[PDB]
Order: structure tokens, then C-alpha cells, then sequence
RNA sequence: AUAAUGAAAU
RNA sequence: CUUGAGUCUCGUAGAGGGGGGUAGAAUUCCAGGUGUAGCGGUGAAAUGCGUAGAGAUCUGGAGGAAUACCGGUGGCGAAGGCGGCCCCCUGGACGAAGACUGACGCUCAGGUGCGAAAGCGUGGGGAGCAAACAGGAUUAGAUACCCUGGUAGUCCACGCCGUAAACGAUGUCGACUUGGAGGUUGUGCCCUUGAGGCGUGGCUUCCGGAGCUAACGCGUUAAGUCGACCGCCUGGGGAGUAC
């Protein structure tokens, strides 16, 4: 995330550009997840749980639009 | 015999020996019933990150067909020479004779 | 999803082609996921191989701060 | 002293403290201030207000060198990334650049074990 | 933040 | 005799196995420059480090462990398991069109091999973190959970041990029996509208019909309908213990 202040450019715009670039790069997430060690079992379990939850939510929301609430 | 692609890089302040190097290696390959399919000399280029406090390396590319003992000896020469700072040897499926993207838009 | 390599019928991705390889890395030097660019799996794998070869030969960077 | 007119501000922002150090363009230090040494202790040491106060004090402690232009480098995840930059702009310098240099390993060493409390 | 225990029957 | 089982010819995808080189990010330590009172840690603290100049910032060097992004209900392996890049040696699977042998097959008591982590023997290596151990704290006590330190081990070569919720808690082989939506890897044809349709193989995820089941549920990758061979059970404790 490298930001160069352009001519005539105010300071708030540059600051917001900095924040947006860092959000796109995603450094805070990496730093937070590398703080403690995680076992391979826990890693695999988290991945599977996320996939199952996402699939089920998609199915439920796609099948919930065939009923009338009132 | 198999088909190989070779790339090597040279110190910027020793660019006056590259033609002699090319001649010597080509002679070594051709003396053992080998062939040379493509040869290219790219000149000096800016590096993407420094190597040993340097930028601006000199690049050479070759595409050949030869036995394995010759390639082994060539690698040994690269290892023990001090003008060469990096090198790569790869295997190919067929001979390559077309032109590279570096001799079409440089 | 649209794939340029499949559309043009390519055999290899040519680690020497910096112009093509530039379209698949971010401003930090990271490889871009396939679900954003719409490539196929075969060609995504070939592409990662090519980018790593270029990184070693020093035609591409590893990170934006060296 | 010797005038400089061009400097770099380094911000070190952890989950427990903030450190600000102003330097010339070759890495030679001129002054520093920290959040824990500005009247704050414990829970109040890790808040954006403390980081702001530290930025003000660091700006003051280098007024004899006559600095005009400043680059900014930020390193760390803690609270204090933005308050410091705002305070430096307010103090009256001109910001020319902003860079992030937080270090990330390409799979090196084993971290400590998870806390169970 | 931590933070214990309750005879057997009807 | 050729339909089960095999051999030959052309290709394709893959973290399948063994050996040797090499690259970039980051941690720790060692020697220098600038600079001056705090750093580190917790729910709150203090043991610890610091004017004998720490922490912060810049430059040079040493060492050994792991490979961000790609990366996914993705791939390969009999299971255990396998992930940076390049070279050498090597095992299996699958598809198209032909040729060849002629039941050469399935299962398997005793037998023999392979087999995560921890542990054991001899010789090396040791950033990071970590049983045992020492000191802050918390508490009625705290041989704990939290904090500051820390060695066996974790790494390499050769040899032992033979066990795990070693799990799909579901032995191996063959045949038959309505459907829908996806993933990955081969191959044939074309109305011709050169960018799209129509077919045919191997592996794999989710839902669900008849039937089955004590129920939960399984459902062409069966726990449905059948055939061939093997292993195992017979109330709870004592006990997978004693001799």
C-alpha cells in the first residue's frame, strides 16, 4: 500500500486512499490470524463448516421465496 | 538425445566476454553430435530486485538438443565461473525455433 | 465463465510473456484468484507455474517493497 | 543545531502501546515520544487519544531543527494507526507520502500456543 | 478474570 | 469358442515414491552509527529487561526450520499419508481405433510385508515453542487455568517398537432396479450462424422416489433384490485383568 500525494490534492482524500488500499491488500486479517498456532484438525474442521453453512443458507434462501407470509 | 532450454545472466561490468562465452559453449555442444535450435542475446536489462547489490544484468537465451553428460559439464562450468550470477536449465517436449516476445517488442 | 486462454486455444502460457502475466497479479505482486478473473482450472495452474518461474528469473517482483 | 527540512516519521503501533520516532532521510534519529509516557497507564495506554497526545509531544520535541516536509511509515495492527497521522497533519507539517511496511512471513516460524482464558 | 456444597424415605 | 481376465501400438491429467541442487519473506543472535527515559505484560498487576544507555531507527555478518498469495465439499495413493522452483531414477490410473492369447478366474485359516503422534539405541545439529523444572499472580487452599523464563523432544543418518475415535464407528468380488442440480479429467459429429449445439467414457459433492429400518435415517458410490468366500457376537460388573 504505497500512496503518493498528488498536486493540489487535499489531505483527507489521500488518507482515504490509504485506508482503501490497505483494506484491499488485507494485512490486518493476516496479522490477526498469525497470532497463535492452529492445529491441522482445527483448520480442516473450520473449512468444512464454512462450506456446509454457505451451501445450506443458499438453498434455504432460494427455496424460501415460494411462500406467502400474509 | 533430449531437448533443453537454457538462460543465463552476467555481471554488467563484464559484457565484453559474452561473445567468447557463446562461441565456447556452442562449440562444446556441437562437438558431441548436438544441434542448436535458437540463440538470442538480450543485452542489459533492469532487475526487479537487487542481486548482490546490483541491478542491470546481461541476459542470454539458448534452445538446444544434446546428451546429458554435456549438460552436466555445462552446469559445472556455470557453478565455477564468477561472471555468471544466475542460470536456469529446463526440459522441453519438442524443438523450439520461433521468436521470443523479447525480440518482438523490445 | 469467459476464459481468454480457452477462447484463443493456447498450449502454454510462456513465462517469458510479461505483458500477459501482468494482467493476473495485483499491485503488491500477489496472484489473483480464479473466481474473480473467470479462468479455468487447467490454465490457472499453468499460470501460477509461469509466474513463479518469472519471479525466480527476476523479471517480476515478489513484493512491492524490496 | 543543523537544519534538515526533510524527515521521516516512523509509527510503531502494537496492541498495547504506540511509539513515534522522527528521523532524517538516512535513519538518524532526532526525537521520540510514547503513549505510556504521556500520563497514561494500563487500559488508557492503548487508546487513540493517547496516540494523539504522543504525536503532539513528538512534534514539539523537534522544533529546533526547522522541519517542513514529512514522509510517514506505519507498522503494526493496533489502535493508533490514524490518530497519529491526523495529529501530524494538524501540527503543521506537509505530508508527501504514506506507506505501510507491516511485516508478513511466507510461512516461517511456529507461533505461541492459544490462550485458554 | 476466577468463585464450592445439600442423608434416606413420602 | 470369445463376452470374464490379460499382452502390444498412440496420447492425457496428477501435493504418487526415492536422491541431489537452489531462491525470496520473516524470527533470534553478533559488531558498529544517531538518540534519551522508559520497555514489556494483564481483567487489574509484578517477577523480568534499562542510564554499565534499553525499547525505536539505519548499515554489515552468522545459523536452521518452514514454504504467504495461487488454494477450492479441488487432485493423487491399498491404507498410514502427500504442497515454493529446477534436474536425475521410478510405480499406478484413464481414453480412441485396431491386432494377439484362449477361462489363464474370485475369495482366503496359518505365513509374509507396509503402518500417524509419542517413546527407545549410537553419531550429528539446535532460529522458533515446549512436557519436566523455577519464580510473578488469583484463591479458603491452587502441586491448575493467566504471566515471565526454560531442557528432553520436535530436525538429519542408520536400527528398534507395532499401537490410535488407525472412523464412512459400514470386509472383498460380480449382476439387476424411477429421477434433479453441480465439480473435475478424456474423446466423436455438426444444422453452419467460427461460436455455439447434439452425443459417449472414468472419478467425485448435494437433494430425493419405490423398497427397507425399532426409530434416526440409507436411497444406482444402498443400509434395496440376489450369488461366492472370509473375520466376529451371545446379560451388567470383576476384566481385555491374573497365571
Amino acid at each position: 500500500p504505497v500512496i503518493k500525494v498528488r498536486e493540489n490534492e487535499p489531505f483527507d482524500v489521500a488518507l482515504r486512499r490509504f485506508k482503501r488500499s490497505c483494506e484491499k491488500a488485507g494485512v490486518l486479517a493476516e496479522v490477526r490470524r498469525r497470532e497463535f498456532y492452529e492445529k491441522p484438525t482445527t483448520e480442516r474442521k473450520r473449512a468444512k463448516a464454512s462450506a456446509v453453512k454457505r451451501h445450506a443458507k443458499k438453498l434455504a434462501r432460494e427455496n424460501a421465496r415460494r411462500t406467502r407470509l400474509y | 538425445m533430449r531437448h533443453y532450454e537454457i538462460v543465463f545472466m552476467v555481471h554488467p561490468d563484464q559484457s565484453e566476454q559474452v561473445p567468447g562465452m557463446i562461441e565456447r559453449y556452442t562449440a562444446a555442444i556441437t562437438g558431441a553430435e548436438g544441434k542448436i535450435h535458437r540463440l538470442e542475446d538480450w543485452g542489459r536489462r533492469q532487475l526487479a530486485y537487487p542481486i548482490n547489490k546490483l541491478h542491470k544484468a546481461h541476459y542470454v537465451l539458448m534452445n538446444v538438443e544434446a546428451p546429458q553428460e554435456v549438460i552436466d559439464e555445462l552446469e559445472t562450468t556455470f557453478r565455477f565461473n564468477d561472471a555468471v550470477i544466475r542460470s536456469m536449465v529446463m526440459r522441453t517436449k519438442h524443438a523450439v525455433t520461433e521468436a521470443s516476445p523479447m525480440v518482438k517488442a523490445k | 465463465k469467459f476464459c481468454r486462454f480457452t477462447a484463443e486455444g493456447v498450449q502454454e502460457i510462456d513465462y517469458k510473456d510479461i505483458a500477459t502475466l501482468k494482467n493476473y497479479i495485483t499491485e503488491s505482486g500477489k496472484i489473483v484468484p480464479s473466481r474473480i478473473t473467470g479462468t479455468r482450472a487447467k490454465y490457472q495452474r499453468q499460470l501460477a507455474r509461469a509466474i513463479k518461474r518469472a519471479r525466480y528469473l527476476s523479471l517480476l517482483p515478489y513484493t512491492d517493497r524490496h | 543545531r543543523k537544519q534538515v527540512s526533510d524527515g521521516v516519521a516512523h509509527i510503531h503501533a502494537s496492541f498495547n502501546n504506540t511509539i513515534v520516532t522522527i528521523t532524517d532521510r538516512q535513519g538518524n534519529a532526532l526525537g521520540w515520544a510514547t503513549a505510556g509516557g504521556s500520563g497514561f497507564r494500563g487500559s488508557r495506554k492503548s487508546t487513540p487519544f493517547a496516540a494523539q497526545v504522543a504525536a503532539e509531544r513528538c512534534a514539539d520535541a523537534v522544533k529546533e531543527y526547522g522541519i517542513k516536509n514529512l514522509e510517514v511509515m506505519v507498522k503494526g495492527p493496533g489502535p493508533g494507526r490514524e490518530s497519529t497521522i491526523r495529529a501530524l497533519n494538524a501540527a503543521g507539517f506537509r505530508i508527501t507520502n504514506i506507506t505501510d511496511v507491516t511485516p508478513i512471513p511466507h510461512n516461517g516460524c511456529r507461533p505461541p500456543k492459544k490462550r485458554r482464558v
